[PDB]
RNA sequence: AGCUCGUGUCGUGAGAUGUUGGGUUAAGUCCCGCAACGAGCGCAACCCUUGUCUCAUGUUGCCAGCACGUUAUGGUGGGGACUCGUGAGAGACUGCCGGGGUCAACUCGGAGGAAGGUGGGGAUGACGUCAAGUCAUCAUGCCCCUUAUGUCCAGGGCUUCACACAUGCUACAAUGGCCGGUACAAAGGGCUGCGAUGCCGUGAGGUGGAGCGAAUCCUUUCAAAGCCGGUCUCAGUUCGGAUCGGGGUCUGCAACUCGACCCCGUGAAGUCGGAGUCGCUAGUAAUCGCAGAUCAGCAACGCUGCGGUGAAUACGUUCCCG
């Protein structure tokens, strides 16, 4: 994401539906997990990294 | 007292017995009442009938989870075994037609990239 | 993509979490002040071979823990770059910090400082040749681990190819979820790029 | 089923008859996941068949099967991008399973709009023996009989 | 005259088990009447993610997590138990609040 | 049971096999069998089994060989050769198939008939007797 | 299901042997013989889930047995006798027998047992290959703009249409269409969020609020297929739903291009679909509903899961593909 977009992003929207997610780590607007405000693969990233507390590999 | 449990495919049941008259209880309903088919009747018969005891035992089932067919099996087991219990002579009958084989048999997860289970989307060679 | 991560896969059994903490209401501002502080303290500090940074947030409390190869410029005698990171820890909200910096009986028994210092070597003049078989020779020499493989990829040498190269003695067994195995990944800078450097240490089992 | 043949299902008893041919016949009209709709259809069929013969189902539906039940079939095989029909003669097992598909797969033609009529009018042709069952197992007969040259590679 | 019941939640099993065996050790050299760690429902939240980027949707990988929950409840309540409450040291992994 | 090839010349493998050997017999006796995987004791005592019916004799030499006697020298050409290499004098019994140049101490004889095999089993180890007697 | 090493042996030597041959197995899995004897990475196992039982274990969970409840129900007291919630453990191990076996692996049959032969499924993807994909996740060397390819902003486009391909959903109906009654699932989610009762609507819905940061409250005591009773009687159908008209609801500062849903109306194509081709071997396909992620609202018929009901054949490698 370009750093100008990434700021405006930081800056507070003047309507409510003007803002989005804009993952935190990377700046990915697509894909953007409630519980953890990161993209995807950030999330995938971090999580296989030992860096989260209480995400584990699932196998049922 | 006693009590005894059965489970099917994701079907409990827990049935107690009373030696009273040939009538049985399923949540407040009788065997024509609750589960109204012949093929069920026949599968719940079938301990009774194997054992040829019939209209001897008044039961109380209390029910939960799966259908029809799974909580008519998992009845039909559950009494098998309550019957076993208060009888053991008739342990070697019910085994004879199989009656105390359960049955494991339960629904396969559906495997993420595909439609269902073991189904696949369609492949085009082009 | 065809190995997963070893200290991903062994999480749930060998390998324990190396962030520690509960929330329910405000995970955001967490996760976000932890991505922060992670980055601040990597970066500020890159002299010395930072093995492993755990972070503890619990209620009003916060602390974290560096393990390092070398703390002699980690810790002054009087705390002056001690200071300085104290200084960007509290510009960033990170109120009270008990920051203990700890270090590591067999540096090169870790993954993470062979790799970086073999990431050094093979960028400032050296092959890949000597600094990796050196760094197999010097594992190898200490008596705990039983297995080590180290691998390169990039552009090595400056050539304008691509190259991949991995030695390895002893036992490594990845496909072992009860195997004490520590994986570690470092980035050389350089003129042509980058080079990646991936350290597998097999050490001995361990059995609850 | 490359290294072996796959062990036979076994077959429940029929509990209100006791012969395995109607379950297997229900087993078969069984369409959309159905045990009770396909067993009312059937028993619908049979009882109409009871009050039209007067004679038992089990016996009529017995010879019936087996005066459409067939004998051989046809087989191809294929060499230098010809084909060739080869007579092989049918286990029992096969041909009564044809003879039920036969019927179950026909019995959606019969022009008078319900199903349980349907079966019921076809399992009685079937027993006179001017069913259309008979006229696919004559017309199998033929292609067996008239084919029965190409037999040399055995099998 | 009034009880207490206290939730007691983690996703680590030895952390969680080790508080309340601690906090049963306490309460009992205190003197108050506990029932004791009676089990929760385990809460489970299952998602999904892309192990590609750029393609490949076929190929995921899943993603859990578990929190563990349970219950103390304490009758009898004891002034000193209340006075030695809140200086118990805890698990970090481990949460406890009262209701 | 089976000669297997080059457990002479080979003497590390041979030493290493003894030592299992040995452990392995020494954990039967003192009784381990159900403190571990059961399908694991099961391949245990599998390999118990199949390396115990060809080790009846290395089990219980030691001090290495220096003698060998073969019947059969044309079915014993590896056994033979080894010996020859390490400097072991062979003594062996001379089949119209055998080669006589082999055998350092050769002895004329059938090595296709049980019962002269008996009785040169038999007399070579009246000698044997004889020498452990007088040694 | 393959990729290597130590010692030994063979060749002047690169190198070979082991790793070849017979059999068996899901398999380099194992046996037999062979100058090979052994050992690593792969395979299998340690991991998660489903099927049985034992012990610990009683809240928000259950109610056997006792009192208060009379209909609103374990609802109110009480309780472990039963599921259940969650921890530990036992148990499937060719364990025993018989026939084929080279007295061998192995194969079938039988006994007990919940399961008989890796019980069922996940997770894990070796050395290698396609200069395969991703400079648009991120960083990354070189080149480029650098008063612009940077950069804020209003409207419009990514939904444009005579076509063709691919993936799906709904139908061509009587195994059905319409009307009322009737009983059983699981999982999941919920704070400026799930949101019940009453008030008024044909139905989205406007009033406001009790229970809950949550085994407590809400998703109706949680659905449809199922079964019963009435009818329709084979037609472009009491099938089908497209396009089109009039009038609205919800959210959003803002619903024309371009959100969803509601009422009413004419009711288009569509008659089991040619050459050809696709998924599937046990709780599978096929059918039916529910839940979640992203989301203020949704184009969702998409994807990831759950549960209900649930059969067919597999003679055998001759042929098509890897």
């Amino acid at each position: 994401a370009k750093k100008a977009l990434v700021h405006k992003a930081n800056k507070k929207p003047k309507f409510a539906v003007r803002a989005y997610t804009r993952c935190n780590k990377c700046g990915r607007p697509h894909s953007v997990y409630r519980k953890f405000g990161l993209c995807r693969i950030c999330l995938r990233e971090m999580a296989h990294a030992g860096e989260l507390p209480g995400v584990q590999k699932s196998s049922w | 007292p006693i009590q005894t449990v059965g489970r099917r495919k994701e079907a409990v049941v827990r049935v107690r017995l009373v030696p009273g008259t040939g009538q049985f209880n399923l949540d407040g309903r009788t065997l024509e009442n609750y589960f109204p088919n012949k093929v069920h009747q026949q599968l719940i018969k079938a301990p009774l009938v194997t054992v040829d005891r019939v209209d001897q035992f008044d039961i109380y089932a209390h029910l939960d989870g799966g259908g029809p067919s799974g909580q008519a099996g998992a009845l039909r087991l559950a009494i098998a075994r309550a019957l076993i219990l208060v009888q053991p002579e008739d342990r070697p009958a019910l085994k004879k037609a199989g009656f105390l084989t359960r049955d494991p048999r339960a629904i396969e997860r559906k495997k993420y990239g595909l439609k269902k289970a073991r189904k696949a989307p369609q492949y085009s060679k082009r | 993509g065809q190995k997963i991560n070893p200290h991903g896969f062994r999480l749930g059994i060998t390998t324990e979490w190396k962030s520690r903490w509960y929330a329910d209401k405000q995970y955001k501002d967490y996760v976000k002040e932890d991505v922060a502080i992670r980055k601040l303290l990597a970066t500020g500090l890159e002299r010395a071979g930072i093995a492993d940074v755990e972070i503890e947030r619990t209620r009003d409390r916060v602390r974290v823990d560096i393990h390092t190869a070398r703390p002699g410029i980690v810790i002054g005698r009087r705390g002056t770059e001690a200071d300085r990171i104290r200084a960007d820890l509290e510009k960033l909200t990170g109120k009270q910090v008990q920051l203990n910096i700890l270090e590591v009986k067999n540096p090169e028994s870790q993954a993470q400082l062979v790799a970086q210092g073999v990431a050094e070597q093979l960028s400032n003049r050296v092959a890949f040749r000597r600094a990796m078989r050196k760094a197999i020779q010097s594992a190898m020499r200490q008596p705990n681990v039983k297995g080590i493989r180290v691998q390169c990829s990039g552009r090595l040498g400056g050539a304008e190819m691509s190259r991949s190269e991995f030695y390895r003695e002893g036992r490594v067994p990845l496909h072992t979820l009860r195997a004490d195995i520590d994986y570690g990944l470092y980035e050389a800078k350089t003129t042509f790029g980058r080079i990646g450097v991936k350290v597998w240490i097999y050490k001995g089992d361990i059995v609850g | 089923p490359r290294k072996g043949p796959a062990p036979k299902r076994p077959l429940v008893n029929d509990p209100v008859y006791g012969s395995q041919l109607v379950t297997q016949l229900v087993n078969k009209v069984l369409l959309e996941g159905k045990k009770s709709l396909a067993e009312r259809i059937v028993y619908g069929a049979l009882e109409q068949a009871r009050e039209k013969t007067g004679t038992d189902p089990v016996v009529t539906l017995k010879r019936a099967l087996d005066n459409v039940k067939p004998a051989l079939e046809v087989r191809s095989r294929r060499v230098g991008g010809a084909t060739y029909q080869v007579p092989v003669e049918v286990r029992p097992d096969r041909s009564t399973t044809l003879a039920l598909r036969w019927l179950v797969n026909f019995s959606r033609q019969r022009r008078e709009k319900t199903m349980v009529e349907r079966l019921a009018n076809e399992i009685l042709d079937a027993s006179n023996g001017l069913g259309a069952s008979v006229k696919r197992r004559e017309d199998t007969h033929k292609m067996a009989e008239a084919n029965r040259a190409f037999a040399h590679y055995r099998w | 005259g009034q009880k207490i019941r206290i939730r007691l939640k983690a996703y680590d099993h030895e952390a969680i088990d080790a508080s309340a065996r601690k906090i049963v050790e306490t309460v009992t050299r205190t003197g108050a009447s506990v029932v004791g760690p009676v089990p929760l429902p385990t809460e489970k939240n299952v998602y999904c993610v892309i192990r590609s980027p750029h393609k490949y949707k076929d190929s995921r990988e899943h993603f859990e997590m578990r929190t563990h929950k349970r219950l103390i409840d304490i009758l009898d309540p004891t002034p000193k138990t209340v006075d030695a409450l809140m200086r118990i040291d805890l698990p970090a992994s481990v949460d406890v609040n009262i209701q | 049971q089976r000669w297997l090839g080059g457990m002479l010349t080979n003497f590390s493998t041979v030493h290493k096999r003894l030592q299992r050997l040995k452990e392995l017999e020494a954990m039967e006796q003192t009784g381990g069998f159900e403190g571990r995987t059961k399908k694991e004791i099961l391949m245990l005592t599998r390999e118990k089994n199949k390396l115990e019916r060809s080790l009846g004799g290395i089990r219980d030499m030691q001090k290495v060989p220096s003698a060998v006697w073969v019947v059969d020298t044309n079915k014993e050409h590896i056994a033979v050769g080894e010996a020859r290499k390490l400097g072991i004098p062979v003594i062996a019994i001379l089949d119209t198939n055998c080669d006589p140049d082999v055998v350092d101490y050769p002895i004329p004889g059938n090595d296709d008939a049980i019962r002269s095999a008996a009785l040169l089993t038999k007399v070579i180890a009246s000698a044997v007797a004889e020498g452990l007697q007088a040694r």
